[PDB]
RNA sequence: GAACAGCCUCUAGUUGAUAGAAUAAUGUAGAUAAGGGAAGUCGGCAAAAUAGAUCCGUAACUUCGGGAUAAGGAUUGGCU
RNA sequence: UCUUAAGGUAGCCAAAUGCCUCGUCAUCUAAUUAGUGACGCGCAUGAAUGGAUUAACGAGAUUCCCACUGUCCCUAUCUAC
RNA sequence: CAGUCAAGCGUUCAUAGCGACAUUGCUUUUUGAUUCUUCGAUGUCGGCUCUUCCUAUCAUACCGAAGCAGAAUUCGGUAAGCGUUGGAUUGUUCACCCACUAAUAGGGAACGUGAGCUGGGUUUAGACCGUCGUGAGACAGGUUAGUUUUACCCUACUGAUGAAUGUUACCGCAAUAGUAAUUGAACUUAGUACGAGAGGAACAGUUCAUUCGGAUAAUUGGUUUUUGCGGCUGUCUGAUCAGGCAUUGCCGCGAAGCUACCAUCCGCUGGAUUAUGGCUGAACGCCUCUAAGUCAGAAUCCAUGCUAGAACGCGGUGAUUUC
């Protein structure tokens, strides 16, 4: 058992949890959930969606880890 | 499907109902593939035969080289765009539904696969493995 | 004229009546046949449906795509308190069937088993079983006696026990009170193990062992009344049709001149009894443990109740079973388990099962944490921490 | 807002349609649906899709007036 | 030459007119008693009982295609009454 | 649809499979013949939906025969347990192709089924054409448009209550009724048996799948009046904050519940038998599966198991009302 990192929230998909989704260039994105999931498919930005790991890192709230 | 039976394919979401035009994935010429009728499958009033990644369907092709439209040839699914799950447990699904032509034996008509091919198909048809680019 | 297009009938003809269940709680129409060479040993045990879960497992089998490898599957966790043994009753076999001898009861009734025989128990002077422990207190002015009876007599035995639903987290406090036959050794061994089992508790681990293929036994969820459409999978009509869609078209020939039996009908769906079979226990866990969901993959401290506990039951603070799959009943439902009546093997039934990882996440939503240790860990400093 | 369109208000006028409780099946009127996309059906019936304005582009045919909003693309807010 | 005077001309056609007939050929489809284009000894087409064609128009009838969709695979859920 | 006889076909050979000339029947799924019922009306084609039934068995189980080496097949028996489909054209039943399939068997139930639907056709009234008629008009000729009503009654069915064997409560028993599983592929056996080769099995063992069924909501998907959170338009509340209204104003996300072969789980093992193959063994000094007796044996039957529990079937057990 390994767990998995979403690929638009950066959040911990734990087995059998959320979704997987392989584009034509055969790129694989897994979700955590339907939520981060459909904010991807509509060209969202990770880096503009404020709760995601992506724009904590962006303003650097969160970094002492 | 039948005696060109390269291992069993657990069940999988059928998304690819009789009448479902799927890509070609493959260099043959094709540009897609009209599903008729999916090899194997069963027999119950009022449902359309559907099919799944790595089944043998017979399709047409409706766009694509003149020689091959117009004829019925056995083709074989790579990708499916509808959400199955495996045993692993992750459910997972492409963009597109896509296929490759065969003949009845496995063996694929064309030389080439474009995109992601799926884990089952590729264990199901090795040639369909070998000719491919990525498997997932 | 004959049917244009064959196709099977709607709904299995075998379980009708689809009617309510007489009892909120299903009993076990069949025990296993009874041994004599094996032991003394309870052939059921009473627990309540707590909720589905999800585990890990590596599964093992010679010749599938899957062999030594992970695989997800919903398993029920079925809280488990042990249950208490307060009397016995003794059937003699007649060309008519079992038929009760006696039952022989218990010195001292729990108020939560006494609460049973009573509608309204607050308003009442619980004069229950006052006069049974008088007779009691004696040796054998009435008891010994009875016992003897059902040792002579009585070629089955069945032993009433009781749920520990104070333990449980229901709001019910009437304790379910069923029967549990003995399937080992004589009648007289029987009858003295029961005897010396009066108002002690007895608990899961001694009845089921972990890769058991057990039955399970209970009521089903009930939806009230249902349409023929939903209650037995017939075809919707067409779009354009007058006086309704969500029926069954032809409700019979012209003769016989009768509704037949066997035509679909609107009624109640659900709150059936049913057994199902071939049940794996994944887990025996107890309460009187922390680290439930530890495995020897995991080894994370960690109970097996989830974030926010079951929802709609609460907390697993007694013993547990872990039930692969599905059962009958909803949360909150006191569900029967049972021995299996025949001894499959399959590959199947022995298929020796080690738990990897079993989920705690919340289950009232998409969880993402197991342990509020982890959802410390990953958000870090909130503001509701000083 | 192009608008005695639709939508919301002012003056004025009503607040009149037997009610209370509950939320079963089947309805009537509205809706939404993964993947497929007419395989349904006598038949795309019903529904959906399109839709305003600005700019671009617009075929066969033609009674030279049309076809034509053909087909087919893009843009559209707020603020300075 | 005969019958009642003339003997179906331009055209058009399995046409809303063709029995045979689901006519034959081509095309459209994986497959078409459908459609279209042809053919025509045409049961029983045909010239103001108007023939042929025709842009534009049509809550007229029919076929195919693209789009779209719970029409369907195969159902499910929600609201008001 | 099925027999009987057997000239003949079948390299020879009447019956492996067939069988002319004849002849005996059965069926009521064709169509006639009739005119008994109904003209103070039995709704009148087909399809869709759904249940059951028959067997004259297409497939699956087990078998016997062959012109059965194997594989495929053909003939036949017990067998209706179980299934018998998706489409193009047609209103069509019937057809006819394209395919999948283990198979795409034939039928009945008022040519099942219109207070179940639909209304494509037929078969009112409008209209066009062809032929016929002087004409009005005709045409099981073509075409186009053409109102599909009522259940609240009784019964049947599906569910749900319920009086009364002192009362009340708990735990049970089990008469009777229902019953359910189904089919395929792959690996292996095995490139083996068999066969000159070409080709090419089966039993046992594993892994899946099809159709069906019963549950369940961990996960994924769907649903959104959680009008939960956010966004947006128009207007109204002097502005801001918060809101109202737009018949749920619209959009994104959305828990819970419900729910999907669109998601997961589960679907038992014993005995009697049918065909059929045998043992012993007479009849009939020999033979002979049969006569007496008997062994095995099918998707069969009955049990095991599962569903209900007789509301006029029953048992055991607790409590049983005093100023």
């Amino acid at each position: 058992m390994k767990v998995e990192i979403d690929s638009f929230s950066g959040a911990k998909i734990y087995p059998g949890r959320g979704t997987l989704f392989v584009r034509g260039d055969s790129k694989i994105f897994r979700f955590q959930n339907s939520k981060s999931a459909s904010l991807f498919k509509q060209r969202k930005n990770p880096r503009r969606i404020a709760w995601t790991v992506l724009f904590r890192k962006h303003h650097k709230k969160g970094i002492t880890e | 499907s039948g005696n060109g039976a390269q291992g069993t394919k657990f069940r999988i979401s059928l998304g690819l109902p009789v009448g479902a035009i799927m890509n070609c994935a493959d260099n043959s010429g094709a540009r897609n593939l009209y599903i008729i009728a999916v090899k194997g499958s069963g027999s119950r009033l009022n449902r359309l035969p559907a099919a799944s990644l790595g089944d043998m369907v017979m399709a047409t092709v409706k766009k694509g080289k003149p020689e091959l439209r117009k004829k019925v040839m056995p083709a074989i699914v790579v990708r499916q765009a509808k959400s199955w799950r495996r045993r692993d447990g992750v459910f997972l699904y492409f963009e597109d539904n896509a296929g490759v032509i065969a003949n009845p034996k496995g063996e694929m008509k064309g030389s080439a696969i474009t995109g992601p091919v799926g884990k089952e198909c590729a264990d199901l048809w090795p040639r369909v493995a070998s000719n491919s680019g990525v498997v997932v | 004229s004959h049917r244009k297009y064959e196709a099977p009938r709607h709904g299995h003809l075998g379980f009708l009546p689809r009617k309510r269940a007489a009892s909120i709680r299903a009993r076990v129409k069949a025990f296993p046949k009874d041994d004599r060479s094996k032991p003394v040993a309870l052939t059921s045990f009473l627990g309540y449906k707590a909720g589905m879960t999800t585990i890990v497992r590596d599964l093992d089998r010679p010749g599938s795509k899957f062999h030594k490898r992970e695989v997800v599957e919903a398993v029920t966790v079925v809280d488990t308190p042990p249950v208490v043994v307060v009397g016995v009753v003794g059937y003699v076999e007649t060309p008519r069937g079992l038929r009760s001898l006696t039952t022989v009861w218990a010195e001292h009734l729990s108020d939560e088993v006494k609460r049973r025989f009573y509608k309204n128990w607050y308003k009442s002077k619980k004069k229950a079983f006052t006069k049974y422990s008088a007779k009691y207190a004696q040796d054998g002015a009435g008891i010994e006696r009875e016992l003897a009876r059902i040792k002579k007599y009585a070629s089955v035995v069945r032993v009433l026990v009781h749920t520990q639903i104070r333990k449980t987290p229901l709001a019910q406090k009437k304790a379910h009170l069923a029967e549990i036959q003995l399937n080992g050794g004589s009648i007289s061994e029987k009858v003295d193990w029961a005897r010396e089992h009066f108002e002690k508790t007895v608990a899961v681990d001694s009845v089921f062992e972990q890769n058991e293929m057990i039955d399970a036994i209970a009521v089903t969820k009930g939806h009230g009344f249902e349409g023929v459409t939903h209650r037995w999978g017939t075809k919707k009509l067409p779009r354009k049709t007058h006086r309704g869609l969500r029926k069954v078209a032809c409700i019979g020939a012209w003769h016989p001149a009768h509704v037949m039996w066997s035509v679909a009908r609107a009624g109640q769906r659900g709150y059936h009894s049913r057994t199902s079979i071939n049940h794996k226990i994944y887990r025996v866990g107890k309460g009187d443990d922390e680290a439930n969901g530890a495995t020897s993959f995991d080894r994370t401290k960690k109970t097996i109740t989830p974030m926010g506990g079951f929802v709609h039951y609460g907390e697993i603070k007694n013993d547990f079973i872990m039930v692969k799959g599905c059962i009958p009943g909803n949360r909150k439902r006191i569900v029967t388990l049972r021995k299996s009546l025949y001894t499959n093997t399959s590959r199947k039934a022995l298929e020796e099962v080690s738990l990897k990882w079993i989920d705690t996440a919340s289950k009232f939503g998409k969880g993402r944490f197991q342990t509020p240790a982890e959802k410390h860990a990953f958000m870090g400093t909130l503001k509701k921490d000083l």
